[PDB]
């Protein structure tokens, strides 16, 4: 997170910390959490082996509050395009479910086809870098605005506002960043965004997976 | 060499870039040539992106950029099939940032 | 280097190991007591001070006491542009100077201007990559090669071992390419990668600098 704030320990109980191993390298990564057993998060951030922690807030740090599972499941959208990073949304099905606590508990998810007006203010949050120099062992969280689609539409030419959302000011140095990929926009304690992608910079606007977009795969998913 | 280096890395793609941390493993205190390197960079960008020998031909430009240790940086045209005969030390390697445009 | 032979031992006491963490990166050329010469893209990204040239070496896989070990004090380049890869050299000076004896023996250059043509017959060597994923030599190899003037640039001595699937490779870089006797060659770069049998090896062509060696070494 660029420009944002360190969060208030366990203040979002959804939140996912994603460890990606494969052969051939590793990935860092967000989620949240969306029933007892499932963790939603960015089909980009997928691989060979996932660790899940739950209940974090320094992640470099074996806090007792901390649930570790394993994604025995990791289920990409059947039509994920990674050229373009479309349809950039994956469920991980947990070894276990979870124990729901204060530390640890799901994020609701928008009604079918919900919209969001441009200027609605969100917040998104995550343990990625906070700048081209430096990272963060801490979860943190910064405000951000939806944006008119055609903010998105002319930079990134891939770019569906049917699937996607388009979040954040150009003239503010206030974006998600490397490693936050697969967090979520939170707009009014509802869970309508997935971090996906934008520029190397990290200058906004950015995209995000609309979740609304895909319940249905959703709902169909965890059943 | 068991052990291997984590070595961190960006991919963009017309003017996209994925908002995960990446990380490409290398061989610990092993020497490695610019094919070598080439070929895994090539790998991750049809693994990771896509990106097809072909598009990389077909580009407006294909580049990355190694950030060594000692700080200097390396440009290496994807498109070039020259290679420099040397050898270098993959813990020697910090950063990788690999571009491509097909503008 | 591919498809070559073991060098006789102390066949080419001119021939030099820069190293680096103990890791021999690029062959180079006794030029004179004091300097050494290799290609300036082994040197481009890399801690001067680190490396380590060895002298009067054989197999890099066994302590040889023979062994001379110095450590450089300066370098002087004559503008490598790796863009475009033009200027592959370089010449260094060591910290000391050697012991010219049976295994230690400055080699020799040849005239500024003399430039050699299709056919002529030279030696490669070199500790670089012996090719079939065996690895990286520790014994020195050597190889025949012909001159080419083929796809070969305007600015390369280029190189084919024609008839078999054999050339420089990794390791290679900076070592010498001798011609009647007359260090002619440091190379610099393949294509495609090694022992194509396709593209000839690209050699940096010590002639065109003789001029600036001499202004260095006198
Ligand atoms: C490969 O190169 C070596 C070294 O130049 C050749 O051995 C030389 O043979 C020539 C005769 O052509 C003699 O002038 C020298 O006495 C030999 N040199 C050494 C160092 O032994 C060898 O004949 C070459 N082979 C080919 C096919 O060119």
């Amino acid at each position: 997170i660029i420009g944002g704030r360190e969060s208030r320990p366990h203040s979002r109980p959804y939140m996912a910390y994603l460890q990606i191993q494969s052969p051939a390298g590793q990935s860092r990564c967000g989620g949240f959490l969306v029933r007892e057993d499932f963790v939603l998060t960015a089909a980009h951030c997928w691989g060979s082996n996932i660790n899940v922690t739950l209940g974090a807030h320094n992640i470099q740090r074996r806090e007792n509050t901390q649930q570790h599972i394993t994604a025995r499941r990791a289920i990409r959208h059947p039509q994920y395009n990674q050229r373009t990073i479309q349809n950039d949304i994956m469920l991980l099905q947990l070894s276990r479910r979870v124990r729901r606590n204060r530390n640890v508990n799901p994020v609701a998810l928008p009604r079918a086809q919900e919209g969001l007006r441009p200027g609605t203010l969100c917040t998104v949050a995550g343990w990625g870098r906070v700048s081209m120099r430096r990272g963060t062992d801490t979860l943190r969280e910064v405000q951000l605005r939806v944006q008119r689609d055609r903010q998105c539409l002319r930079i990134f030419g891939s770019y569906d506002p049917r699937r996607q959302i388009c979040v954040g000011d150009r003239r503010e140095r206030k974006a998600a960043f490397k490693g936050d990929s697969g967090g979520p926009l939170l707009c009014n304690n509802v869970a309508h965004g997935i971090v996906s992608y934008g520029k190397s910079s990290g200058v906004p606007p950015e995209v995000f997976t609309r979740v609304s977009s895909f319940l249905p795969w959703i709902r169909t998913t965890m059943r | 060499a068991k052990e291997m280096q984590n070595v961190p890395y960006t991919i963009a793609v017309d003017g996209i870039m994925a908002f995960n941390q990446s990380y490409l493993n290398l061989p610990k205190d092993s020497q490695l040539s610019y094919l070598d390197l080439g070929n895994k960079v090539k790998a991750l960008l049809y693994d990771e992106r896509g990106v097809t020998p072909e598009k990389i031909r077909n580009a407006k430009s294909a580049v990355y950029t190694i950030t060594w240790k000692d700080g200097s940086k390396k440009e290496v045209d994807l498109k070039k099939d020259s290679y420099t005969a040397n050898l270098f030390d993959s813990n020697s390697i910090k950063q990788i940032d690999i571009n491509v445009k097909t503008k | 280097i591919v498809g070559g032979r073991r060098a006789r031992p102390h066949a080419w006491p001119f021939m030099v190991s820069l190293q680096l963490r103990g890791g021999h990166f690029c062959g180079a050329t006794l030029i004179a007591p004091n300097f050494v010469m290799s290609a300036a893209h082994c040197v481009a990204n890399v801690n001067v001070r680190a490396v380590r040239v060895v002298l009067g070496a054989h197999n890099l896989s066994r302590r040889e006491p023979t062994r001379q070990v110095f450590a450089v004090q300066r370098i002087f380049e004559n503008g490598y542009d790796p863009v475009n890869l033009l200027n592959d050299i370089v010449i260094l000076q060591l910290n000391g100077s050697a012991t010219i004896n049976a295994n230690v023996q400055v080699a020799q250059l040849p005239a500024q201007g003399r430039r050699l043509g299709n056919g002529v017959q030279c030696l490669a060597m070199g500790w670089g990559l012996l090719g079939r994923n065996r690895g990286i030599a520790s014994v020195l190899q050597e190889l025949n090669v012909t001159v080419v003037t083929s796809l070969c640039r305007r600015s390369n001595v280029c190189t084919l071992v024609r008839g078999r699937q054999a050339g420089v490779c990794f390791g290679d870089s900076g070592s010498p390419l001798v011609c009647n006797g007359l260090i002619h060659g440091i190379a610099s770069f393949v294509r495609g990668g090694c022992a194509s049998g396709l593209y000839p090896d690209a050699f940096a062509p010590v002639a065109q600098f003789v001029n600036w060696i001499d202004s260095i070494i006198q």
